């Protein structure tokens, strides 16, 4: 699957 | 298995870090990244690697990354993180 | 000042640090090594020098080594350590 | 002043 990034 | 838990204070800013994961329920949320001189740095509580396991006691077990996404957004002025190291 | 608190679970083993300190109320107790292969150490969450504020949520603030030693002894199967980095 | 230490 689409693997995404998320800053936090 | 090495797993912790961590509670971080994040002084009205955000944890310093970027996780990576899918929505493919049971692929695991990893901790892609460290910003420099960021939260996460500063107390080497988490690092690059490490898989979260958990946010604010809510389970990812089985859980898309959106659904980390949006613990995160509802994150107080302190965040608790379950680690399983990898 | 950056704070943050670490639970482990050191289910029937040791942690693998080993702390310092005075019987001076106010001087610090800090962490003063980590046992090579230890808990602490394999978390990579734990950091010699840093400050030992509270042990299972009971306060270190003006008391002697030998009451951290006392709270470490009683704190069952998960160990929470509140720490202050130097 | 005396430091002592404590492994656990």
């Amino acid at each position: 699957a689409t693997v995404r990034t998320y800053s936090c | 298995a090495i797993i912790y838990t961590v509670e971080l204070k994040r002084y009205g800013g955000p944890l310093g870090i970027t996780i990576s994961g899918t929505e493919e329920p049971f692929d695991p949320i990893i901790i892609s990244s460290l910003t420099k001189g960021g939260l996460a740095e500063r107390t080497g509580a988490i690092h690059i690697g490490d898989r979260i396991l958990a946010i604010n006691s809510s389970s990812l077990k089985g859980k898309p990354l959106s659904e980390a996404i949006h613990l995160l957004q509802m994150a107080g002025e302190t965040v608790t993180l379950k680690i399983k190291k990898q």
